[PDB]
Formats: C-alpha cells, structure tokens, sequence
C-alpha cells in the first residue's frame, strides 16, 4: 500500500541542522499532503504541522514555528524536516505521516520514524564480551549464555544470535545511558543439548562507527 | 486548541476480555475523534476515525463509541498482541490534539522469575574492569526486586538495571541489573550474590557465585 520510508537517525550537536526525509511510495504525491508528529519520550505525539504536497503550502504547529522547515523534493516525492540551531531539548523521534485530508486531521499511515539524538558525546565504539556460565543448573534441561556491549555511543546497535538463525531464547534488552555512554546485554537460552555442541555466537554491528564483532561464547567452564 | 485528555495511563486485563479506554477532551468535538494504536518500537496505525469508523483492515473486536466531550475505544477478546499504547486525537479544529496514550498490559498468570548470575569476562579483565551481570528472565508480575551483596553486603552503588517491556507472545517481563566494579575491586572480593525479591515467592531467589570448573 502506501510505503512511506524515513532517514536513518543522526546524531547532531547543539547549534547544527539535520535534513530528515520521508520519501513516498504507495500513492499519488502531490494529491495527498505531509504530516510530522514529534514523539518525545515524554508526552507522546504532537503535531508539528502539514505541507501540501501541491503548492507546497506550509502549516505549522506553534511550538515549531521558526526553527523548522517542511520542505519536498516533490519529484522525489519525498518530503523532508530540517532542524535548524539545534537544542538538546530537540532529542527525540520523528514521524512524516500521510494526511488523508486537506490540512491532516486524519494520518492514516506513518513512516518507520527518524531518531535525532542531540549531543555532545564522542561516538565510542563498543567492547563486546562474551558472558558464559560459570556451573549451575538453570532451571532445567537449558544454558542460557550472555553478551555484553559496554562502551558504544551513539545507540543503535544490532546484536544478533548466530547470523539471527537463533532465535527462540534471546532477550536483548534496552540500551542504557550511564553519563557519557551505553550498555547493553542480550540472554539466549539454549538446550543443554545445543552447547557447546553447536556454536553459538554474539554478532554485534555498532552502525554508527563501522564495528562489527563477533564474539563465540567460548565454554570457558 | 482541544485538549485530548486520557486517564488511566496503565490498564490491564487478560487474554479474551474486554477493555475499555477513555478518552476525553475540552469541548464538544462532534464525534471527530481518531484512535491509533502504537505497538512497542513501531508506528502508530489508524484504528478508527468519527469514533467508530474502523479503518481497513482493524477487525470488528475494536469498537469506536463517544459523543460530546467523551469517548471511549474498546477492544474484544484481548488478544496477546493487544500491549501498546493506545492514542486518542481530536479532529474537529486545528491543531489536532493528542490523548498522552495508555498502556495495555495483558495480565497473565503468575510465573516464578528464572534468574542468571555470570562472572566478570577474562576479557574485560585485562582491560581492568569487572562487571557482574544477573539475568532475571521472564517473571510475570511486573514486580522484581534486585539486590547485590558482594561478600554479604547489600552493594548498591554500580549496578544498571535495564528491563523488557511486555512479551508480545507470552506476556511475561524480564530484566538485567549488570554491577561493574573494578579489577582490584572484583579481585579483593569473593562472595558475589544477587537476589531477587519477586511475589512468585517469600523466600528471596538467589543467584551466587565464585570460580570453579565444571
């Protein structure tokens, strides 16, 4: 149906601009007008404003009015935000989505979302080390082993159990934030049977600075 | 501007009930009131528009209703993949208004917390720190309480907790608490214990370690 995809999340700090683009697929441009939801994790969604995708008329919440910039590249059919004297108060997740009607009331459909992360920090790749088991039955007829991922800045990061083959057993958790950078852990539950019989393994690609390990979950036991 | 008022801000209830969501707002909005349904880590989707008007392809067990100032989403036969947060938004005036959203957690049945200890990587050893990470794995409730103490005593500097949010599948939460220290710190100790106070029990779950082969 409609397709609507969005720019990969950047990391800009305080003072820069950020080119954010929704680029349609699906339907007709120019007969269907632009939408920007803001979803800070706070509040939840706020409408930023519409653009119609004919004229090119903009419309913008209060709150926006000045430091940001609905724009197209109409042949693209691609609609961008532009945030302009960035603030760390603009830390957030943005959403272009489709106006059903003149000016938006309605969105049916909404793109998969663009992080901007204002900050300072440095981009710090992480050290991935593999958390084995010392002995101990867990729970039963199963060993969970682990992973860790201290060290990298700026989140994303994509862990993946043996090339996402395994995948009944893993509980990757939420990044967290400590001052300056993020850590990670990732659980998989295998059968007592799978390990370390088969090979399992904690592949991580750290996007934002080219990392990409694997460590093998040695037996180390 | 309309202003989208949503309260409570958590709701529950098992699998194959019914739910209810209020939803109301400043003034009378003549039925225009949109809901979207917002799963954990996706976009929003049109549930409904004019309160009632199910959008294609949301089946007939969401049902719009309202009038006024007020309005309600309900849903049928609460499904496993129902958690996410439900929004309200008016669109009757410009600006279109939000609701804050609201959780639904699917109340399940209680289960006992299956709990990790694991030791500091030899690795990050020679980089000179030493983290202990415990996994408390799919307990249900909501509710874990997790302690360290490292040679009998409750340390409680050091340690992250991270969680999961509700299990789409088996509705359950689990959660990490990860406890870095240093090597000369992990080296001058040897008792290393997490607890984990949980209803599933009285007696605390303890995962409690030191080096040994096996």
């Amino acid at each position: 149906q409609i397709q609507l995809v969005q720019s990969g999340p950047e990391l800009k700090k305080p003072g820069e601009t950020v080119k954010i683009s929704c680029k349609a697929s699906g339907y007709t441009f120019t007969n269907y007008g632009m939408n920007w939801v803001k979803q800070a994790p706070g509040k939840g969604l706020k409408w930023m404003g519409w653009i119609n995708t004919n004229t090119g008329e903009p419309t913008y919440g209060e709150e926006f009015k000045g430091r940001f910039a609905f724009s197209l590249e109409t042949s693209a059919s691609t609609a961008n935000l532009q945030i302009n004297n960035l603030k760390n108060e603009d830390t957030a997740t943005f959403f272009c989505a489709r106006g059903e009607d003149n000016f938006g009331s309605l969105s049916d459909y909404w793109g998969q979302g663009t992080t901007v992360t204002v900050s300072s920090a440095k981009t710090t790749a992480p050290s991935v080390y593999p958390l084995a088991p010392v002995c101990g039955d867990t729970t039963g007829s199963s060993v969970t082993l682990g992973c860790l991922v201290k060290g990298y800045f700026p989140e994303p990061v994509t862990l993946t159990w043996n090339s996402g083959s395994l995948s009944s057993g893993v509980h990757t958790f939420p990044a967290v934030l400590q001052s300056d950078l993020y850590t990670l852990s990732s659980s998989v539950t295998v059968t007592s049977s799978t390990w370390p019989s088969q090979s399992i393994t904690c592949n991580v690609a750290h996007p934002a600075s080219s990392t990409k390990v694997d460590k093998k979950i040695e037996p180390r036991g | 501007d309309i202003v989208m008022t949503q309260s409570p801000k958590f709701m529950s209830t098992s699998v194959g009930d019914r739910v209810t969501i209020t939803c109301k707002a400043s003034q009378d909005v003549s039925t225009a009131v949109v809901w979207y349904q917002q799963k954990p880590g996706q976009s929003p989707k049109l549930l409904i528009y004019w309160a009632s008007t199910r959008h294609i392809g949301v089946p007939d067990r969401f049902a719009g209703s309202g009038s006024g100032t007020d309005y309600t989403l309900t849903i049928s036969s609460v499904q496993a993949e129902d958690l996410a947060l439900y929004y309200c938004q008016q669109h009757y005036s410009p600006p279109w208004t939000f609701g804050g959203g609201t959780k639904l957690e699917i109340k399940r049945a209680d289960a006992a917390p299956t709990v990790s200890i694991f030791p500091p990587s030899s690795e990050q050893l020679t980089s000179g720190g030493a983290s202990v990470v415990c996994f408390l794995n799919n307990f249900y409730p909501k509710d874990i309480n997790v302690k360290w103490k490292i040679d009998g005593s409750e340390r409680q500097n050091g340690v992250l907790n991270s969680w999961t949010d509700q299990d789409s599948k088996d509705s359950t939460y689990s959660m990490s608490s990860t406890l870095t220290l240093t090597k000369d710190e992990y080296e001058r100790h040897n008792s290393y214990t997490c607890e984990a106070t949980h209803k599933t029990s009285t007696s605390p779950i303890v995962k409690s370690f030191n080096r040994n082969e096996c």
